[PDB]
């Protein structure tokens, strides 16, 4: 009803969703054969889960001086979780990360 | 300004001029003028601040003028003043030696010496514990840069392994000191040394933290259980850098042990037996390692360990006489060891680092450095015509007075081994017929011909007719017959500090009175605590 | 704030699992992707803890840790490539 | 003060002797002989028999330069300065016709000055000073004659200091016991009669101090080899320069320590053993340089034995024999020198007995060796019969008295034997007789011996007055060769008889007792001790021989474990205040434990740096949980800037850590567990036991009122304890300069050549075309990082992060700029960073030094401009910002890549 | 007691790493030791008050003490400088960062011509005779 | 229009929690149900910004990842290397990537 209880429950469900996403991206780091599957899962998990946790935390005590420092932080988290995983996968390919035996097609030679 | 606000100028003038000598670092003449001007004005300020506290007074300046106990007190109590003047004299003479040797023209040598001097002045004048740690790091960081400055502008694998060992066992000692300060602040309320006037004889919880602090300072001072790091790091350094360090770092640790055990522990006299035991074991093991060695500058490191055991024995004999003996021994020994690393260092500059026996007859071809070495050697062994005799005699008197017969017996027997090792040096370097030796003054690894490095930029290189501080002939090996290689500019800094140790032997009452007035600030710190806290 | 404690325990369990992957990582690149996921989980823990111990000065850190969990991740890539770009 | 004036003149003689030696080549021995002897004629005449002059030297130690001229000194100064003068008169003609002889005279006259200071010593400390003065001058005199005597000089210095420093211990003991440093007040102290356990120790110490200055039983192996020096310095050192120093010390201290049994025994038995074993070895030796040394040894042994007798009748004999010996041994040495310099060799193939060229220098040796043996019409005979009369009443009962005489009779038999061998026998034109000004200074002591043996009535006043001043009582002395048949003479007709019988049977005797002797003598016992000392020192130094960190840290951790074992039973903790453990605390503890374990079990350098970053993040979360926001910020930034540097230095090193053998990880882990438990207990039992520090309550109470800022941490860092911040910014700048110096002194390892297993024509290569992701994200991360570094720099006084977080968040931007570059050439930071460090340190120290305007050093000078509290803390923050930024620039530009592009 | 468990674990990690082989494996131990020192410094300020001292009027007995926070804030920078210098030391000596070296003094003296400057007069004190 | 941004961010968070549920489902797929494959994809982006944001959007998608970018042409045509899970036929992967590229270029452009 009130304009603060909605924010409270929204932040609560948001931090729960973000924690669940972090747990899913961590379980991905266990039951995934490749480095590239791992990075493809992490690039999404570490970004979405962390943005969710940040926004939910902000909703659980919505100060007015921290809104820009969260609006910038969310975009930076997304871009960084994308680019870090991209470069980790690329450097793993260069360093010689063997792709899993269950790779149906690869248009990039490994040597 | 109140003439006590100017007490901080011992740390502000170097830190400024150093920061200046980093900006204009290519003008070697200007920076070598400014460095010696600052070192001379610092020596003058210290020798003029000695008459200020000769009446047992204690000058305390609350930095930034906050409440007593809130800010960092800068104290000056005829112990800090004596340490200031003697260490500044040592720094001045070692810089005057480095200018002639070949250092002080490399990049950032004048700034680093001034930063080390600022750190030493801070660690001496400070009155609280954590800022003492900060100033110890301010003293140690430029020391690590000076360990790479060499006469040839290069560095070897040995000279970098010694630096690794030095920084490793010093970062560990610094962090142990930090943990001790943290535990003192945890059990007590403050890190100020004054507000800990007696917080070591009231509860053992603070006594264990203060023992941790004293153990870190003992690591920094190279007492007998932790001493190999100093015997294996000082030999592998430039002859001027080791001479400059011989009187600063370990001696700042000695001053810290004195101040801490005199103020915090209040000279509790219950834990003096451990001091006696450890420091007598130091006096013994250091001189044993010395007589066992075979290198000239590696003997003096173990001798420095043994003399550190000698000095710290003055605090294990706490009282009016033991503290006086220990302070006089500190002020004499840092001067002598400076004059000893400058005489042996002046040989390693012209004749290269060799073992004992590879040279001979240097007492005939180079009488200046031979005199400067033998005077300091007899003073180190405690021979009457010099200062060390007064120090050892007062120390033996204080040891027999306190009833410590074993410590006195060790401190009087170790002089025989000290004399044996100094005579081994004198016989293997100076006595003999002058034989022709090869012109090779740089071991393979430090010379600018077998190293892929670019070398530290020399200051006297813009002339064009200089490779790395060597007079290349220009453009438009065979054994050298015995001669005089060490000019006056190289044997003069080792000789100046070799007549100080004789002026202090003949006229020693002047320094004995100041040592007594400095001890009166340790066995009775009421006038110091009453000055820092009001 | 029971939801925040639940989220903290879940993020801690995720961090522990990803650090297990860090330890038993076959290829050196797995020990870097686990480091990335753990840096992001540590930012999440910073936020959730700042919620628990109610603090206004949290997101400064959150604004900085993202500029830190990235530079300390790209560099790891720069180390897997042997320094070569 | 006239006695101190006499001593000062004796030292000024040594000060002026090099000038005379350079002016007069060798004739400089003529003025000194008439200047060092005339001084004697002054000290004897124009100074009363007992004057005490004392000038202040060191009132702190209670030491004063206090000279006394008691009759014992009145005899010993004479016997020193007269022999010194006659030796100068002899050396003026002995030395070659050279120009540079200052090194010889400046020492041989400083020897006389040091001896004068020793015998004229009423303070025990100045006595020790003159003792070591003589020992140093003697060391330097033996170091002459080239390298022939560099080892004998070292052994002489070592042996005479090992004893000359026992005298230091005796002096310090007598000073701390009797409370005063005066020889005239210590010997008459009632301590020598109260407790004999102290007088015994002092007697042993002083006997050892005088057995080394002389050459007695254990320490006799430095006189026979110190003969390598010139024969005039041997004459002085043997007549009275150093071997009489120990005897004067035994005579002076005999006033107190004469009734203590250990003194009597240690003196008598040692002196008699060395007398017998010096006379015998002089009988066996061949070179007259060794024979004279082993004869001086035996004479000093006789003297110390008759001193250890310790009765008034014994000190008279000791003094008269000291005089007789200082005469005849000096003349014997000078005559050996003259007979060597007038022929050319003392022994090259032997030499016909000196009575071949009889006129001039043969009757001199006949008058010297005769008194050395004790022939009746000489001074040696009356002195020897006085010694025998003294020894007959030695202590130890009624049996060990006459046994001492029957031992002295053996020693005197052997001494007559070797003196007769001296006068005649092989010691394996020349009509140019010794010059009248060369043989005369060598015949003055030999003739003085005769004229003092015959006219013996001239010595009883001085000798008896010098004996009642060496010990308490006095003895009516007479030296007259009276023919009253007493056992003092029956053991002198036996000496001559058995000695004649011995010298007429010399060959079978010497071929008999030589094979069955075994090496009691010989210098290979002091060299053995020096070798043992050197070996033990090498075995002690071999403990810390290896200069590797893993060992010298073990010495630190062992003492840490010892201190922990002490503190475990030492510390009793106070009750806790509140509870320092929260719910959201075990999660960060678990994350930190997991990160630390993954770091310590990581076998690859990349896993280790990843775990370092993780531990840094966990420590930042720790600092933020404890309520430290600024510290958490700085920890995050320092973690990222150390991960960057570890990557920059790991791209040059191999991929896996070095494999360390088992049974070395086990011991390391076993000591790590112990030190970890110790540190954990320390932090658990010492932290949460007090309410709040008074300085902490002050900072939280008077932060906004004193400085206008609410960020207590930043105000403490920049306003209250600004010296710590100045120190740490100088530390960082210095670390930057030191990185520059290190990478200028040694070439850093090149980036390790990783074999990229991908072919050229494939994507995921061509960094210029493949770094497009970072080269674009940096277009929005550059301005963001710059405005963030400027955001923290101004808000630092009322919000987390003042200047260090501001600077490290710009260092992160510099790391981004490095990672962004296409290749190694563009990655080099193209700004002057050494000048930036200089400017940062300058700005910091200046804005701290501007406080003197109102206050003192490092005090803010806040000035209000409308509604902004503008303060110089902002300028100090700009300074530290520049410093840290320059340090990061240097660390990234020097370590990043290789790019050797700066030199012709 | 958590601030004690973490300090103990960090100190154990330091003592282990600093005793291993390799200079980087020692710099990591020194990093852990600096972390332990910073943590025990933060523990000395009570650690029972978890509120930041950044409010307008800080409430004593409820906010964390500021002096140990400044202490760790300075020690962090100091240890960071020393760690930077140790890391740049790790990549200059030798061709690796290996630390197991023995007596290294022979490599800093001159070639030491045998016998000495006087091979005819060996010192009787040296046990090598 | 003061509450436009709130509606926008809430719609964004719904379109992101659907992606998050997709991620969580992707973490629990059985083995042999992931069929990773690499694909060279011509990007049809001119400037650097378009191609890097396309690659980031491909990575943030829970089923793909962009390894790197390069263009073997004169100065244009950007190519990317995309790795895809549960895409058993490369044509399916390229069709999904073409859909994403169209949906993005129709947004960030004139
Ligand atoms: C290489 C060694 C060189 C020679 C070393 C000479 C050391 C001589 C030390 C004499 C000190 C006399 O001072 C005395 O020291 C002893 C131990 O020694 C202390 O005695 C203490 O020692 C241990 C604890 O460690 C306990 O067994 C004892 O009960 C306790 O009192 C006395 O409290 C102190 O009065
Ligand atoms: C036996 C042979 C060796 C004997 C060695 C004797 C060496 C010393 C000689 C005695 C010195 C004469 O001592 C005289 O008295 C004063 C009173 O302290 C000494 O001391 C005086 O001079 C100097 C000042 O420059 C300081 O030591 C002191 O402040 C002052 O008291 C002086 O040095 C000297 O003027
Ligand atoms: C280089 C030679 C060194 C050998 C030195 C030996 C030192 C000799 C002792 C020096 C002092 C002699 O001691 C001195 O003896 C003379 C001469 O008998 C005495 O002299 C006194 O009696 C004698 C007669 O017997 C007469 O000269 C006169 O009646 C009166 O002067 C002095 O009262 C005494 O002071
Ligand atoms: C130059 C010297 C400087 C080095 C100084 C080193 C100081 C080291 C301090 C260690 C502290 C010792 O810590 C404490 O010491 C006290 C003092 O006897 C002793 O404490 C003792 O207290 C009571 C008596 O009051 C005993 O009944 C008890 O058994 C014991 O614990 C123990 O030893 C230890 O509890
Ligand atoms: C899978 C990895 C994560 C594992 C998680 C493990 C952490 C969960 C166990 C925590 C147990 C609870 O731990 C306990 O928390 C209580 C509060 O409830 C703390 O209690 C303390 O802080 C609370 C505030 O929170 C105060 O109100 C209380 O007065 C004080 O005592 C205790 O000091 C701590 O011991």
């Amino acid at each position: 009803m009130s304009w603060e209880l909605v924010a409270t429950v929204l932040g609560s469900v948001s931090v729960l969703v973000g924690a669940v996403v972090f747990l899913g991206g961590a379980i991905g780091l266990l039951r995934f054969p490749d480095l590239y599957v791992r990075s493809s899962a992490i690039g999404a998990a570490a970004g979405l889960g962390l943005v969710f946790v940040i926004a939910g935390a902000f909703l659980l005590h919505p100060t007015w001086e921290a809104a820009p420092k969260v609006a910038v932080a969310a975009i930076l988290q997304f871009a960084s979780s994308a680019i870090g995983a991209m470069y980790i996968a690329r450097a793993g390919f260069l360093s010689g990360a063997a792709p899993t035996t269950a790779t149906r097609y690869s248009q990039i030679e490994f040597t | 300004m109140t003439l006590e606000s100017a007490l901080t100028l011992f740390v502000a003038v170097p830190l400024l001029t150093a920061g200046v000598l980093v900006a204009v670092a290519s003008r070697t003449r200007l920076i070598l003028t400014v460095l010696f001007a600052v070192l001379g004005t610092q020596l003058a300020a210290a020798v003029a601040t000695v008459p200020w506290v000769s009446d047992g007074s204690v000058v305390v300046h609350q930095v930034a003028l906050w409440a007593p106990g809130v800010s960092i007190p800068f104290v000056l109590d005829m112990f800090s003043a004596l340490m200031l003047t003697v260490t500044s004299l040592l720094t001045l003479t070692c810089a005057a030696f480095a200018v002639a040797a070949g250092e002080a023209y490399k990049r950032f040598y004048p700034p680093l010496v001034l930063l080390v001097t600022a750190g030493v002045n801070g660690a001496l004048l400070t009155g609280d514990l954590f800022n003492f740690f900060v100033f110890v790091e301010v003293m140690l960081l430029p020391s690590y840069g000076l360990m790479m400055i060499t006469r040839s502008g290069r560095a070897s694998v040995v000279g970098v392994a010694a630096s690794r060992l030095y920084i490793s066992v010093n970062l560990l000692a610094s962090t142990i000191l930090l943990i001790g300060v943290a535990l003192i602040y945890g059990v007590t309320g403050t890190v100020n040394i004054a507000q800990l006037h007696g917080a070591a004889s009231e509860d053992t919880a603070v006594a264990v933290a203060t023992a941790l602090v004293l153990f870190a300072l003992a690591i920094k001072a190279a007492v007998v259980p932790v001493h190999g790091w100093l015997a294996r790091a000082y030999p592998k350094m430039s002859p001027a850098v080791t001479a400059m360090f011989s009187g600063l770092h370990t001696k700042i640790a000695i001053y810290a042990i004195y101040r801490i055990y005199a103020v915090i522990f209040d000279g509790d006299s219950r834990y003096l037996w451990v001091g006696v035991v450890v420091f007598s074991a130091t006096m013994l093991i250091g001189v044993l390692g010395a007589v066992g060695e075979a290198a000239p500058r590696s003997i003096l490191a173990f001798h420095m360990v043994s003399q550190i055991g000698y000095i710290l024995l003055g605090v294990a004999l706490f009282g009016p006489i033991g503290l006086t003996a220990g302070i006089f021994y500190l002020l004499h020994h840092m001067i002598v060891k400076a004059a000893l690393f400058l005489a042996i260092g002046a040989i390693e500059v012209r004749y290269g680092p060799r073992r004992l026996g590879q040279l001979s007859g240097l007492a005939k071809t180079e009488p200046l450095v031979a005199v400067a070495f033998f005077a300091s050697a007899m003073s180190l062994a405690g021979i009457p015509p010099f200062s060390g005799f007064v120090a050892k005699l007062s120390l033996i008197i204080a040891a027999l007075d306190a009833g410590q017969i074993a410590a006195a017996a060790v401190a009087v027997v170790v002089s025989i081994l000290t004399l044996l090792s100094m005579l081994k040096i004198w016989t293997g370097i100076f006595l003999g017929e002058p034989t022709p030796t090869d012109s090779r003054t740089l071991p393979e690894g430090l010379d600018p011909a077998h190293s892929e490095a670019t070398g530290i930029p020399d200051g006297r290189d813009v002339d064009g007719r200089h490779r790395d501080g060597v007079e290349i002939t220009g453009a438009a090996p065979d054994m050298v017959p015995p001669g005089r290689r060490i000019g006056l500019a190289l044997a003069a800094p080792a000789l100046a500090l070799s007549v100080v140790t004789l002026a202090l032997g003949l006229g020693g009452q002047l320094l004995l009175e100041l040592s007594g007035t400095a001890a009166a600030n340790l066995y009775d710190p009421t006038t110091y605590i009453q000055a820092v806290l009001g | 704030m029971i939801v925040v404690d639940i989220a903290i325990v879940l993020v801690a369990i995720a961090a522990v699992l990803s650090s297990y992957r860090m330890i038993r990582g076959p290829h050196a690149g797995d020990r870097a992707i686990a480091a990335d996921l753990l840096f992001f989980a540590f930012i999440a823990l910073l936020a959730l803890v700042g919620v628990r111990v109610d603090s206004p000065f949290v997101y400064d850190l959150v604004l900085v840790a993202t500029l830190v969990g990235l530079v300390s991740a790209l560099s790891l890539a720069r180390l897997m490539s042997g320094g070569r770009r | 003060v006239t006695l101190t004036l006499a001593l000062a003149v004796a030292f000024g003689i040594a000060a002026i002797s090099p000038l005379l030696a350079r002016t007069m080549g060798r004739d400089a021995g003529w003025p000194l002989a008439a200047m060092l002897g005339g001084l004697a004629l002054y000290i004897w005449f124009a100074i009363p028999v007992d004057t005490v002059a004392s000038v202040e030297w060191m009132p702190a130690l209670g030491v004063e330069l206090r000279l006394s001229l008691d009759p014992l000194a009145r005899v010993f100064t004479m016997i020193v300065l007269g022999i010194g003068a006659v030796v100068m008169a002899y050396s003026s003609r002995y030395l070659g016709r050279g120009s540079g002889h200052g090194g010889y005279y400046g020492l041989m006259t400083l020897f006389a000055a040091s001896m004068l200071g020793l015998v004229l010593a009423d303070d025990v400390v100045v006595l020790f000073v003159a003792w070591e003065f003589t020992t140093l001058c003697s060391f330097f005199l033996i170091t002459l004659a080239g390298p022939k005597g560099t080892q004998p000089a070292v052994r002489t210095l070592l042996v005479t200091v090992a004893g000359g420093l026992c005298l230091l211990t005796a002096a310090a003991l007598m000073v701390v016991r009797t409370g005063t440093t005066v020889l005239s007040e210590i010997l008459v102290d009632p301590v020598w009669s109260a407790d004999p356990a102290f007088a015994a120790v002092i007697a042993v110490l002083i006997a050892m101090a005088a057995f080394t200055k002389s050459a007695q039983f254990p320490f006799q192996a430095w006189l026979p080899d110190a003969m390598v020096a010139a024969t005039p310095v041997s004459a002085y050192l043997h007549a009275a320069a150093m071997v009489k120093a120990g005897i004067y010390l035994l005579l002076r201290f005999s006033e107190a320590l004469h009734d203590v049994p250990v003194w009597n025994l240690l003196l008598i038995t040692c002196g008699m053993t060395t007398a017998v074993l010096g006379a015998v070895f002089a009988m066996q030796r061949d070179d007259l340089k060794e024979l004279l040394a082993y004869s001086t040894i035996s004479q000093l042994g006789f003297l110390v034995a008759t001193i250890g007798v310790g009765t008034p009748a014994a000190m008279v004999a000791a003094i008269i024999h000291t005089i007789a010996h200082a005469l005849f041994k000096s003349s014997l040495f000078m005559f050996v020198g003259v007979v060597d310099h007038q022929t050319g060799t003392r022994a090259m193939s032997g030499l016909p007995r000196l009575y071949r060229i009889m006129p001039g220098t043969a009757i001199g040796v006949g008058l010297a060796a005769a008194s050395m043996a004790g022939l009746p019409p000489l001074l040696g005979f009356v002195s020897k019969e006085w010694m025998f009369k003294s020894m007959l009443d030695a202590p130890g009962g009624a049996w060990a008295g006459p046994a001492l005489g029957a031992l002295a009779v053996f020693a005197a038999t052997f001494t007559f034997a070797y003196s007769a061998r001296f006068l005649l026998g092989g010691f394996v034109e020349t009509i140019e007789a010794p010059r009248a000004s060369f043989f005369l200074p060598a015949a003055l002591p030999a003739v003085l011996g005769l004229v003092l043996g015959l006219t013996g009535f001239l010595l009883e006043p001085a000798v008896a007055a010098a004996a009642r001043a060496s010990i308490g009582e006095g003895y009516e002395a007479d030296f007259g060769l009276w023919h009253g048949f007493a056992p003092e003479l029956f053991m002198s007709m036996i000496v001559i008889t058995l000695g004649i019988v011995l010298v007429v049977v010399r060959h079978p005797v010497d071929r008999f007792l030589d094979r069955e002797l075994a090496p009691i003598t010989g210098v290979a016992t002091v060299d053995a001790l020096r070798r043992w000392a050197i070996a033990g020192g090498a075995r002690v130094g071999d403990v810390t021989r290896t200069d590797r960190i893993s060992r010298h840290v073990w010495a630190v951790l062992l003492v840490l474990v010892a201190l922990a074992a002490v503190g475990v039973v030492a510390v009793r903790p106070e009750p806790e205040v509140g509870s320092p453990v929260r719910a959201e605390d075990w999660i960060v503890v678990v994350l930190l434990v997991v990160g630390t374990a993954a770091m310590v079990i990581s076998r690859s350098r990349l896993g280790a740096v990843a775990n370092v970053g993780i531990v840094g993040f966990a420590m930042a979360l720790w600092f933020f949980t404890l309520g430290a926001v600024d510290v958490a910020l700085t920890q995050l930034l320092v973690e990222v800037l150390t991960v960057v540097v570890i990557v920059l230095v790991l791209q040059r090193l191999p991929r896996a850590f070095h494999t360390v053998s088992r049974s070395r990880t086990l011991v390391s882990a076993a000591v790590a567990i112990v030190v970890g438990l110790a540190s954990g207990a320390a932090v658990w039992a010492m932290t949460g036991r007090r309410e709040l520090s008074d300085v902490g309550r002050y900072f939280l109470d008077n932060a906004e009122q004193d400085t206008g800022g609410i960020n207590v941490v930043n105000t403490v860092l920049v306003d209250y304890r600004a010296l710590d911040t100045l120190g740490e910014l100088t530390v960082l700048g210095v670390a930057g300069l030191a990185v520059i110096l290190a990478l200028h002194a040694r070439r850093a390892l090149p980036r390790r050549d990783v074999p990229l297993a991908v072919h050229a024509d494939s994507p995921l290569l061509s960094a210029q075309d493949n770094g497009v992701f970072l080269r674009t994200f940096a277009r929005i991360l550059g301005p963001l990082i710059v405005l963030l570094s400027l955001y923290f720099l101004v808000r630092g006084h009322n919000a987390p992060g003042g200047g260090f977080n501001s600077a490290l968040i710009g260092g992160a931007g510099i790391a981004i700029y490095y990672l962004r570059a296409p290749s190694d050439k563009a990655a080099r930071i193209r700004v002057p960073y050494v000048a930036v460090i200089a400017a940062g340190v300058i700005i910091g120290v200046v804005t701290g030094l501007a406080g003197f305007v109102d206050g003192s050093f490092l005090l803010p000078l806040h000035a209000y401009l409308g509604d902004v509290h503008l303060t110089t803390a902002l300028i100090f923050d700009v300074g530290v910002y520049l410093a840290v930024l320059g340090v990061i620039m240097a660390a990234i530009d020097k370590l990043g890549g290789d790019d050797r592009s700066d030199e012709p | 007691m958590t601030l004690a468990i973490s300090v103990g674990v960090l100190m154990a990690g330091f003592v282990f790493l600093v005793l291993q082989r390799g200079m980087v494996r020692v710099i990591l131990g020194f990093i852990l030791l600096s972390h332990a020192a910073h943590l025990t410094l933060m523990a000395a300020g009570g650690a029972s008050r978890r509120e930041a001292p950044l409010v307008s009027d800080p409430d004593p007995a409820l906010t964390s003490d500021g002096l140990p926070q400044a202490f760790v804030l300075t020690a962090i920078v100091i240890a960071f400088a020393i760690t930077i210098y140790l890391l740049v030391l790790a990549v200059i000596g030798g061709d690796d960062d290996d630390t197991d070296i023995g007596d290294l003094d022979p490599l800093d003296l001159l070639p030491e011509t045998p016998g000495g400057a006087h091979p005819e007069d060996p010192e009787p004190d040296e046990p090598s005779t | 229009w003061p509450l436009r941004i709130a509606w926008f961010l809430l719609w964004f968070f719904w379109q992101q929690t659907t992606t998050s549920a997709k991620v969580v489902r992707d973490a629990f797929l059985p083995h042999a149900s992931i069929t990773p494959g690499f694909v060279r994809f011509p990007t049809r982006c001119r400037s650097e910004l378009e191609v890097t944001m396309l690659s980031s959007l491909i990575t943030l998608t829970p089923g793909t990842l962009t390894l790197g970018a390069h263009h073997p042409g004169e100065g244009e045509d950007w190519e990317i290397v995309v790795h895809g899970m549960y895409f058993p036929d490369p044509d399916d992967l390229t069709a999904s990537l073409h859909d994403l590229e169209n949906h993005m270029l129709r947004a960030i452009r004139r």
